[PDB]
């Protein structure tokens, strides 16, 4: 898999799209919504007990992730 | 209107299926999920909440006094000697347990009844006697 | 000093769920509930709307063919409590004796030619028949026209 | 806009009946996953602060069952596979409860129970004392 | 060499989903349990009988949706409900796919005498995790 | 040595069914 | 074919707006659908140099038991039309120590919440009856004779007789017979017995 | 090892808990026991230990042959018992057998 | 259809004593007291061993619900060791996992 610039600009604009989405949800600003409230929303709404937790569900920036 | 309608004369099968045709107005499909559990519930698919381990089990209605004292059944049985002390035995016994009804507790206490008049021969030849 | 305790609120069985179904509402981005919510399940139009849902009752009335074409599979019951509409039916009447009570049976089995051909044969054999019995099938008979009721398979 | 406009709130009526009180409810949840646990805790005291019930959470020390299995199909007596059961706990300590508020609260958590979860609910009820033991008769 | 639920490596041209690509002691860490239920927990009975429903449902679907099921099935129990999530192929036409939802919640809502809802994920292909 | 008693000869009254059968209600 | 072959229409998720009434979406349990849910998520072990799999697809996803049916703003929405169902406790019984005083007799039950088709459960048979002796109108020669009577039942520490009752099959059933051996023990205590002289 | 006063207390206890009044040994004591449990054969355990595979087995033949099941395991010896009858290895009839 | 006679047999011995449990029962426990004449011992003695041989609960044996493996099986889910592996390493049985501490 290569991961082209073009591919990385929509996975963007996706996050961005369901970081709102995400804030939504939770009843919180998205505009001062941040990082860690993604996490605390993710494993609550996706609890996970897998003992590692790479294997558990992740929602973060396209950047960091790929 | 009419003061007492003939409710006590089942109805005729003309006035049952319009009844049917009544509801097939107010039919429709489900709309979300909770119409589809309100609709399992109500016809006993669904399990009721909050949960009741002893939902639509009732052994007969009995009281507790039915299950434990259960000296009116040893009325025929010999009032004193083996056999009453044997049959004490057996219905303290059949007072501890909850995984028989009223009705089997009975059954057993009538066994001993039955097995005792048949051999009752054998009892007279040891100074008992039953009946 | 005496303690006022509050009156108990009582409520139906179902009232919990109707209270919550009152929070949310309908889903405008969605199809109807009864059809799948999948992308390639989703309906894509009125014909298919149609459709599919006739094709999902085509399938349940092919399974309550088998069940009761075979009620022997489907007669052990591990419900509690016990459930009587997920239960095999029978329509085959249980009494084969030639008299005004076995008769009653197949009025409510709706069974126009196997009533009509017993009470012939039970006025032939000279025993009187109630007139409660003799309206009762007229109801029947007069409702479907001396006509076989529609049935899933024969 | 395309909203309703009268809602048929479902039919609840107060009986003449008094109703029961229960002081203390122990709602302990069993599962396998610590995070459902955690989350269905979140879910439990939400609920729980806007119904206006108090509430107090614990978590009881974990169970865990190990048994042993041969691993070989044949002979290989040495060679085991063992395999356990994780139980994890989460206590709900609800106190001064009504019948009614106790009923509607654990069916709203009940039917969210999510899949994989046991619960365990012990009910205390407050009674008087009974008619009979008011005097002796003798 | 433990040889469990372990696939062998190929020569980089066999597709494993994620499921059939872990090997059993990664059921706790990298991979979920197919099948939930209270039967297992401690202090809890009907362990037996949850078993053995679960190995006839995996193979019913199995055989009810031949060639369609693109990956295990997730079997879920919630009180006396019984849902079944599977993963399913875009091969078979949606009628038929209806048809058979219909079919079998409909018996094995009568044989097993609890109500059953089946959902279907449709994927264009099998999901390859990795080639081995 | 065998123990017996005037009182442990004594049967225990039934008083379930005489005395205290007011109680089974209320 | 006069049709090509069926092409599976775009996800509902794109026609979601930011600000839509997400509980509408989930109002009840209902598995992960990647069609339905408007999130980016990833979840799966990624191999090296690779990312978690995509929610399309993702098996891991459709076993866990989400919460998206129960999102905080649903929680509070769903307790505001539950208010009505419940009742007001008394304010009267402010303490424990209050309660105590008005209700001296406290009973134990017990409910399991197991998934299956059958909800039958022996242990919910069990009722404990606790009550304190200083509660019981008991002069000094019952109340010496009721803790003989019941032996280990009753705790000197707390001074509290403990009553476990599960001869009968219902629930119910034993309630009633811990509160008939609580009158039972009472008004034998009390009755004096012509042997009692020989202690 | 009891007074009077001890022993008619605990034996008024007994009559008050429903438990033995009269004095019985170990051995007998067992005929309580027989009676406040279900016997072995009784408990669900036993009789319920197999599933009915009557009811299993029979229920997807059924189903098989009404071709909403495809039983793979079954097709694949029905194609194996087809192969033999080519190749002459066909299940020789009942009471006509090679032996006689 | 069981997986073999074995098994096949058993069903017919768990039948068995399930129907005759009630009776067997009622004629044991004449037998298990001391407070009965010796004479109405042996009669029920004689009654017992008259019952027919597989009625007794000792001759039931425990056997794998899916392969009728005689041993090596475990109780809370009625599998041979063999069978519970299989779908336990398949992650296909709830909560069980590999155990390592
Ligand atoms: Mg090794
Ligand atoms: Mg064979
Ligand atoms: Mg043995």
């Amino acid at each position: 898999e290569t991961y082209t610039e073009d591919f990385i600009k929509k996975q963007i604009e996706e996050f961005n799209i369901g970081k709102r989405h995400l804030a939504n949800m939770m009843g919180e600003d998205p505009e001062t919504f941040t990082q860690e409230d993604i996490d605390r929303a993710i494993a609550y709404l996706f609890p996970s007990g897998l003992f590692e937790k790479r294997a558990r569900p992740v929602m973060k920036h396209p950047e960091q992730i790929f | 209107t009419k003061e007492a309608p003939e409710t006590d004369t089942s109805p005729s099968l003309w006035d049952v299926e319009f009844a049917k045709q009544l509801a097939t107005v107010n039919e429709q499909p489900l709309q979300n999920g909770f119409e589809e559990l309100i609709q399992w519930t109500k016809e006993g698919k669904l399990w009721e909440f909050p949960i009741n381990n002893e939902a639509g089990f009732d052994d007969d209605g009995s009281e507790f006094h039915e299950h434990i004292f259960l000296e009116k059944h040893l009325e025929s049985f010999p009032k004193q000697g083996p056999i009453r002390h044997f049959m004490e035995l057996v219905t303290c016994g059949l007072s501890k347990n909850p995984y028989l009804s009223v009705k089997q507790k009975v059954e057993h206490i009538e066994w001993f009844r039955n097995y005792f008049n048949e051999k009752k021969d054998i009892l007279k030849e040891s100074n008992i006697q039953f009946n | 000093e005496e303690v006022v305790i509050p009156k108990k609120k009582t409520w139906d069985k179902v009232a919990v769920l109707q209270a919550l179904a009152s929070t949310v509402n309908r889903d405008t981005t969605a199809v109807p509930y009864v059809f799948q919510d999948d992308p390639y399940l989703m309906p894509a139009s009125s014909l298919e709307s149609r459709s599919f849902l006739l094709a999902k009752k085509s399938g349940e009335n092919v399974a309550k063919f088998i069940i009761n074409s075979y009620p022997k599979y489907f007669q052990k019951d591990i419900a509690e409590p016990h459930i009587p509409c997920l239960m095999p039916e029978y329509f085959e009447p249980q009494i084969k004796d030639i008299s005004e009570a076995a008769l009653k049976e197949r009025i409510e089995l709706r069974k126009v030619k196997a009533s009509v051909d017993m009470f012939d044969q039970l006025l032939q054999a000279g025993t009187t028949v109630s007139l409660e019995t003799t309206n009762s099938l007229l109801d029947l008979l007069c409702y479907y026209g001396d006509q076989e009721p529609s049935t899933d398979y024969h | 806009v395309d909203v309703p406009k009268d809602l048929t709130k479902p039919v609840v009526t107060i009986s003449d009946e008094p109703d029961i009180l229960y002081k203390r409810l122990s709602v302990l949840v069993k599962g396998h996953d610590k995070a459902v646990l955690d989350s269905y805790e979140y879910f439990a005291v939400l609920a729980a602060k806007e119904l206006g019930i108090s509430i107090k959470v614990h978590e009881p020390p974990r169970k865990i069952e190990r048994f042993t299995l041969l691993q070989s199909v044949h002979i290989y007596k040495k060679h085991r596979v063992q395999y356990e059961m994780r139980t994890l706990y989460r206590c709900l300590e609800l106190e001064h409860l009504t019948g009614s508020t106790a009923d509607v609260y654990l069916e709203y958590i009940q039917r969210n129970l999510p899949e994989g979860v046991a619960m365990e609910v012990t009910k205390t009820q407050l009674e008087q004392l009974p008619e009979h033991i008011k005097e002796p008769i003798w | 060499k433990n040889r469990a639920a372990r696939v062998r490596v190929s020569k980089g041209d066999k597709p494993v989903t994620y499921e059939e690509a872990h090997a059993p002691h990664y059921i706790a860490h990298r991979k979920g349990w197919l099948s939930l239920h209270t039967g297992n927990l401690d202090g809890e009975d009907h362990a037996a009988e949850r078993t053995v429903e679960d190995v006839f449902l995996r193979k019913f679907m199995w055989g009810t949706f031949p060639g369609c099921l693109a990956d295990q099935l997730v079997l879920k129990r919630r009180g006396n409900q019984l849902e079944i999530c599977a993963v399913v192929l875009r091969q078979l036409s949606p009628h038929k796919y209806y048809f058979l939802v219909g079919y079998s919640e409909t018996l094995l809502s009568y044989f097993y005498k609890c109500p059953v809802r089946l959902h279907l994920q449709t994927v264009p292909s099998k999901v390859v995790y990795k080639y081995l | 040595l065998q123990s017996r008693k005037e009182y442990e000869q004594e049967l225990s009254d039934d008083l379930h069914v005489e005395r205290y059968r007011q109680f089974w209600t209320r | 074919e006069r049709p090509p072959r069926r092409k599976a229409l775009p996800p509902r998720t794109e026609k979601m707006a930011v600000d839509q009434d997400w509980p509408s979406v989930y109002p009840v349990a209902a598995p992960f659908k990647p069609s339905a849910v408007p999130l980016p998520v990833r979840m799966g072990y990624p191999v090296k140099k690779g990312v978690p799999m995509a929610k399309e697809g993702n098996l891991e996803l459709l076993k866990i038991p989400n919460f998206l049916h129960l999102t905080p703003v649903a929680i509070k929405k769903h307790c505001e039309a539950l208010k009505d169902f419940c009742t007001e406790w008394p304010a009267a019984l402010d303490s424990d120590e209050k309660c105590e005083k008005h209700f001296p007799i406290e009973i134990d039950s017990t409910d399991y919440v197991s998934s299956g088709p059958s909800v039958r459960n022996p242990r919910a048979r069990v009722v404990v009856l606790r009550v304190k002796l200083s509660s019981l109108n008991l002069d000094d020669h019952a109340k010496k004779k009721l803790i003989k009577l019941v032996g280990e039942r009753y705790c000197k520490t707390t001074d509290v007789l403990t009553i476990k009752t599960d001869r009968c099959p219902l629930r119910r059933q034993n309630y009633d017979y811990a509160v008939y051996l609580l009158t039972v023990l009472y008004h034998e205590s009390w009755n004096t017995e012509e042997w009692e002289k020989s202690k | 090892s009891l007074s009077e006063y001890a022993f008619r207390m605990s034996r008024l206890s007994a009559r008050l808990f429903g438990e033995v009044t009269r004095p019985t040994n170990s051995k007998s004591m067992k005929v309580v026991k027989l009676f406040s449990e279900l016997p072995l054969a009784k408990k669900k355990e036993t009789y319920d230990w197999y599933p009915n595979h009557h009811t299993y087995a029979e229920l997807m033949q059924t189903l098989r042959f009404l071709g909403l099941y495809r039983d793979e395991h079954q097709d694949f010896m029905d194609e194996q018992k087809r192969l033999k009858k080519l190749r002459g290895k066909e299940k020789p009839k009942k009471g006509e057998g090679k032996r006689a | 259809h069981y997986v073999d006679w074995r098994m096949w047999r058993d069903v017919k011995r768990r039948k068995m004593a399930y129907e005759y449990a009630d009776e067997r029962l009622r004629i044991n426990s004449l037998r298990k007291n001391t407070i009965l004449p010796k004479i109405l011992q042996d009669v029920a003695d004689e009654e017992i061993a008259a019952l027919p041989r597989d009625s007794c609960p000792v001759r039931i044996r425990n056997r794998c619900v899916m392969t009728s493996r005689p041993r090596g099986v475990k109780r809370r889910w009625r599998l041979s060791r063999i069978v519970f592996r299989h779908l336990a390493d398949h992650g296909q049985l709830s909560g069980i996992q590999r155990a390592t501490w």
